[PDB]
């Protein structure tokens, strides 16, 4: 029922976005070595990356839903997706 | 039946390969041309070997007068107008099947041993006895020997002189074939150290080293060349895969 | 398959359905050694 | 095995397929990690735009598996990786033209967005090397860092046209314009790693040189030392005025001075080479494909 | 095919033991058809001075084969041809990342002794495989500690090598004791130290302002860092392209001094990681 339940990192330029976006990330160099599981959270292009991955893969999975008895004619294949869903089941969803 | 061997053809105007249409196997070098219809034009090693600074001048004005006319002439006042060497002219192979037409027709070998076809009377490599040394700890030293073709500039005072030097070493490693060579070429290379500060023209290193291939011990014997009378001493080396790799400066 | 209804209106289509499936390739290999010898006196069988 | 099979996410369109056949031959790196699918890992179009840093461009394409198209099937492509020593042949990509024994090598597409983008199949596309001759891969290198260097200076009144003038260059009568245009950053490959570690050496390198020409010439060397005062008088000669810290060094810091100056060298390994990953033997007639071999 | 005799009987426990030991890069000097017990390996060289640089340099000149199918005291080895495939068990303690590129390193001395072979005054050293980043780190250490070992002081050569020399790359700690201090890095940091001189010398005026220009306009960092290590342009346009050309030629110069040449290509690794599969030779 609140639009957001935290401005300190729903926001832009927060200091959660800040400090977990790959974005604004560049201009410190930092050791790689730590693994942020947060760093799949906050940044834009990943986060853009999974919702179009998701809504273009739901829209292929209702292309493929009908039964080809009443379907057209077309091939069915998993693409991929699923497996590159499995590291990802909640930074797809993004849930966490 | 079977090869093996890669080899490519080549037009190539017949004034510039005044003794190498004879003695089949000879280093040839790809010229680029500002003018556009020969793009490419081939040289002769001896004919390169004529401005190198290494020949004495017995053996230099000998091979001149082997090559002299117009167009030799008007192309080696291109290759001393341009800047450098190592790059406006470049190493291409090993000659076989002179046709000697109009404009006469070369095969020339990238890799595999030099043959024409049928496999018969195999050639070789021909290096004039002058241009050649051979640095290394032991010489000839257990088996095969690898050999090096060695670009080296030197500067008096005036422009810059190119010397051409084919090493064979029992070493496989660049680096250490480097290493061997700026213990060989320390002095001069001081004084470009000195003049490459100086200088204006493109240039960044003292030399530059590359791979020809392969030879046999046992297949490196004596002799000479003669063109016109004209007795010139050269060491032959006899069976060679050639092998090309990268050309490695160094400073 | 076809159900008649005979109340209103049989639905008269054929109902012949092309599928198009396309086809995947995958090979497979082995090393296999062998040796010389093992070779060498199983194929001359000379019972000397 | 000496193969490989790659299978395309999706169908292939009519357009497509031609453009399949059109490019028939050419060289597509793969990393080493054998990704079966035709979307992923191929073309490199997963590691430009996604990681980006000109050094690390580099680096990878080095380090990738080159591999040339043979056949395309109904749905998967046939990719054999080329064995060393052995010809092949390709088909011309690069705006320039390719003459005979020419050492040939990959550069990374100059990735102007205003390109057709060969396929574009739902957001994932492909973005080919150029195969081009090893002395434009000098010139190109060299012009790329220029106008890296040259693009953060300020203030000066010439520098539409100077970089006009490092964008234009010319090799056997065909031009390009380089995309490192005025920094829209489209795909300016910003290379501030490269060029702040260049700067580094050439900042690093006087005083490290400094501090060991003060030592040990009671001997003879006679052959680096003056030498270097000379090299080093040459381009400083005023030599350490206000001295910063007035001769005050220690041990550890020039320790740590020698091991930055080193790891930058080795970090700048990626601009300090290009391999002749191809040395074309013939030509092919109307200059679109050529039978080479490959090397390294 | 280099065939291998001892000519000395061995046991079960050197059968079993030489079975582990299957499919591993072995150089030889010799380059004949038949090899023995006293060219195998490098023991031949590691008697005389144990200097690890000299290992280094011999072991660059050596002749790389690979062991395969030992029945009972002889010994094959392959010598590899190039660019072909090979299959290659490792030494080297690492986790070994497919497709980088391998080097071949002297033996790093751990201090456990060696289960490889001990027999008859001959022991069986065979040298490691490592990638060629840790070859290169190894080979800056080496040049850096002759840099401060010209350098004389007293009670710090010490502090100085007790700090730099255990090292870890890929959770990995090794070290290399007992630096001879031989005039080795001393030649091999002239040609730095002429390089320098020479980057000094030649290094055009938009890259040390290129440094104060990127600090004035933008601040990183890393870039603080670098200012810690710190503390008209007419149109000359074709002289920087040659200054800048030079400074690189430099820069390929001291690169070569540190690089190690590449001896291996990782495609297929097992997932014990004991055995890789390879396509190179040089």
């Amino acid at each position: 029922f609140a639009a957001t339940t935290n401005p300190w990192a729903s926001l832009p330029g927060s200091l959660g976005d800040i400090l977990y976006n790959t974005a604004h990330r560049e201009q410190l160099c930092y050791n790689p070595k730590t693994y942020s599981p947060n760093a799949q959270f906050f940044t834009e292009s990943d986060i853009l990356k999974t919702n179009k991955m998701m809504y273009k893969v739901i829209n292929e999975y209702c292309m493929k839903s009908n039964s080809c008895l009443n379907s057209d004619s077309e091939i069915q294949y998993s693409c991929s997706e699923g497996t590159d869903s499995f590291v990802s089941r909640p930074c797809q969803f993004l849930q966490n | 039946r079977e090869n093996l061997r890669i080899a490519a053809r080549v037009f190539t105007p017949c004034e510039l390969l005044a003794p190498e249409l004879e003695n089949l196997g000879m280093l040839m070098y790809r010229f680029e041309t500002d003018v556009d219809n020969p793009k490419i034009l081939f040289v002769g090693l001896f004919f390169l070997c004529s401005n190198a600074f290494n020949v004495s001048a017995c053996v230099r004005t000998a091979l001149t007068t082997m090559y002299t006319n117009s167009m030799v002439d008007n192309v080696l006042s291109m290759i001393n107008t341009c800047k450098y060497l190592e790059d406006k002219v470049s190493l291409f192979g090993v000659t076989s099947l002179v046709s000697c037409g109009s404009s006469c027709l070369l095969s020339c070998v990238m890799q595999g041993n030099v043959y024409d076809a049928n496999k018969e009377n195999i050639h070789g490599l021909t290096v004039l006895k002058e241009i050649f040394l051979e640095p290394d700890w032991e010489p000839r030293q257990h088996s095969t020997q690898y050999v090096y073709v060695v670009h080296v500039y030197k500067e008096v005072l005036s422009k810059l002189q190119y010397g051409i030097y084919v090493v064979l070493t029992s070493f496989q490693n660049e680096d250490l074939v480097v290493d061997i060579l700026r213990q060989y070429f320390e002095k001069e290379r001081f004084l470009f150290l000195n003049y490459l500060i100086n200088s204006n023209t493109t240039l960044s290193y003292f030399g530059s080293v590359q791979r020809i291939g392969r030879c046999a011990t046992e297949d490196i014997k004596s002799g000479f060349l003669q063109y016109r009378g004209i007795t010139l001493p050269v060491i032959k080396l006899e069976n060679i895969f050639v092998d090309l790799s990268e050309k490695k400066v160094f400073v | 398959p076809r159900v008649a209804t005979g109340n209103d209106v049989t639905a008269p289509k054929e109902t012949t359905i092309m599928v198009a499936k396309h086809s995947e390739k995958h090979p497979i290999n082995i090393s296999f050694d062998l040796s010389a010898a093992c070779l060498e006196h199983l194929e001359n069988t000379f019972k000397n | 095995m000496e193969t490989v099979y790659c299978t395309f996410d999706h169908k292939l369109s009519l357009s497509d397929i031609s453009t399949l056949c059109k490019l028939m031959n050419i060289v597509i790196p793969i990393p080493a990690h054998h990704h079966l699918i035709g979307s992923g890992n191929l073309g490199l179009y997963p590691i430009v735009s996604s990681n980006k840093d000109y050094v690390h461009i580099r680096n990878v394409l080095r380090t990738m598996v080159v591999t040339i198209l043979q056949k395309v099937e109904g749905n998967q492509l046939v990719l054999r990786k080329p064995m060393t020593g052995q010809q092949y042949a390709i088909k011309n990509t690069g705006p320039f033209p390719w003459e005979k024994g020419d050492t040939l090598t990959l550069i990374p597409p100059l990735s102007t967005h205003s390109e057709e983008k060969l396929l574009k199949l739902g957001d994932w596309e492909l973005t080919v090397p150029l195969v081009v001759p090893t002395a434009i891969a000098a010139e190109i290198n060299i012009r790329l860092l220029c106008i890296g260097l040259i693009a953060v200076h300020r203030e000066y009144n010439e520098m539409q046209t100077i970089i006009d003038e490092l964008c234009s260059i010319q090799y056997r009568d065909v031009l390009i314009k380089l995309p490192d245009i005025v920094n829209d950053k489209q795909s300016m490959y910003s290379m501030k790693t490269a060029c702040i570690s260049l700067s580094m050496i050439t900042a690093m390198a006087p005083d490290i040189v400094r501090t060991y020409i003060d030592r040990l010439t009671l001997e003879d060397h006679s052959m680096l030392l003056i030498k270097c005062q000379e090299l080093l008088s040459k381009r400083t000669t005023l030599s350490t005025q206000r001295c910063g810290q007035l001769h005050a060094t220690d041990i550890k810091d020039e320790l740590k001075k020698i091991k930055s100056v080193l790891t930058m060298i080795d970090q700048i390994n990626s601009l300090t080479n290009e391999k002749t990953y191809f040395v074309v033997c013939d030509v092919s007639a109307d200059n679109r494909m050529a039978t080479c071999i490959y090397k390294n």
